[PDB]
């Protein structure tokens, strides 16, 4: 003869609390580009051109 | 699961994201649960992104008395569908909503009653593609696509397929029970391995031209 | 003339008006008089907005002698002819002219020789839909649309449908003599009552996706 409860029984504490978040994010590494370190870079031409002689 | 290998370049994109800019059409909608379908659904699946949806009904009445108030234009959709209502996309719009086992888990699923964006016309759309006939298939640039209905017969569904998965096929041959999306092209070549029941290969991400 | 009753909400829109923003295509044109058709028209009607129009002939010659100057690219149309050209729209562009009796009177048609705007592609357009079966009908999201031809036979037209009236129908059953508009859908959903000759219900305005 238990009285019917108003609220459905459940685990009280939600999981959003009792959590710890580390400070920052981690980004994917990808590869390295070292074409400039070998032969350098020379800005000689112009955009909207076709050939160099 | 953290980066266990370093590659020379990044991936082109993720499913459900627009990859090219051009003419585009999209409409909002609300999701119906499969249980509400009257003749029952032979094919079942979750409300996963990058999958076709079908029109269900109009819910713009918003009232019960003699004078009703039509304050908005709304439509509601089902995952399988037979009346095409675009493809769900733009994952950045929604929220995780949690998972059954635990929250903060990766998933493209969406709960019933949620609101999404379905694309009818798109210049470039990355989607997850499937394969039929349980045989190795090469798509190439210009094949067509179709999606699984809700009422697909179990005879035509020997390979366990989701409710609204997208399947590519050659012009000559198409699986017996499917609905073809009109004026859609593969655009990006792809190769898929052989399949088996219960061990379907998920396929690879692929660009799409919906209309 | 003035308001006599207060309603709960405003109307969504008026026929011939764009209701959604997106990709669209339109072209100008000049209207032929219906009597100018050589084999005579079995179906007749006024040049009313939100009616399908058909291509008639090229009128860019602009001359009456052997040498002519092509000053501009112009096309000329008829009220209900075949070779679908577009749907009249944008009522705010034109002038009123009143009626035959007095000016400052409601008028929604156009005179012969007038310049009009015809839509070939539109995300959403408000038009009038008729019933071609003389029975109760509901259109839903996926139905197709067709328009009455200029030379529709009297045997095939028991009802008094106008020359260029738009008619909605299901993907299975279509009236015998109508001409279908390709890649056109009825995005909005309404219902229509029973019809009879001489008692045609005008049909509630709908939204269309022309292409």
């Amino acid at each position: 003869n238990f009285t019917a409860p108003v609220t459905t029984p459940s685990i009280p504490t939600p999981i959003q609390f009792l959590q710890t978040w580390l400070p920052g994010f981690v980004k994917v590494m990808t590869a390295a580009r070292k074409i400039d370190e070998i032969i350098g870079i020379d800005t000689v031409g112009s955009w909207e051109d076709q050939e160099i002689v | 699961m953290f980066q266990k290998q370093v590659y020379r370049q990044y991936t082109p994109g993720f499913p459900g994201d627009l990859i090219e800019d051009g003419p585009k059409r999209a409409r909002p909608g609300r999701i119906m649960s499969l249980s509400a379908v009257n003749p029952a659904a032979t094919a079942t699946g979750p409300n996963r992104a990058s999958r076709a949806f079908g029109y269900a009904g109009d819910v713009s009445a918003l009232g019960e008395g003699q004078p009703k108030t039509i304050a908005a234009r709304a439509s509601e959709v089902v995952i399988g569908g037979a009346n095409f209502f675009g493809v769900l996309g733009h994952p950045k719009h929604y929220a995780l909503f949690g998972s059954a086992g635990d929250s903060l888990a990766p998933s493209y699923d969406l709960p019933d009653g949620a609101e999404g964006e379905f694309f009818d016309m798109a210049t470039g759309l990355v989607v997850e593609i499937f394969n039929g006939a349980a045989a190795a298939l090469d798509l190439d640039y210009g094949d067509l696509v179709a999606y699984v209905p809700n009422n697909l017969a179990t005879a035509d569904d020997a390979l366990g397929l989701p409710a609204g998965a997208l399947v590519g096929f050659k012009t000559g041959s198409m699986p017996t029970g499917l609905v073809q999306i009109p004026n859609a092209r593969i655009v990006n070549a792809i190769s898929l391995p052989a399949q088996s029941a219960g061990n379907l290969v998920a396929g690879v991400t692929i660009v799409q031209l919906t209309q």
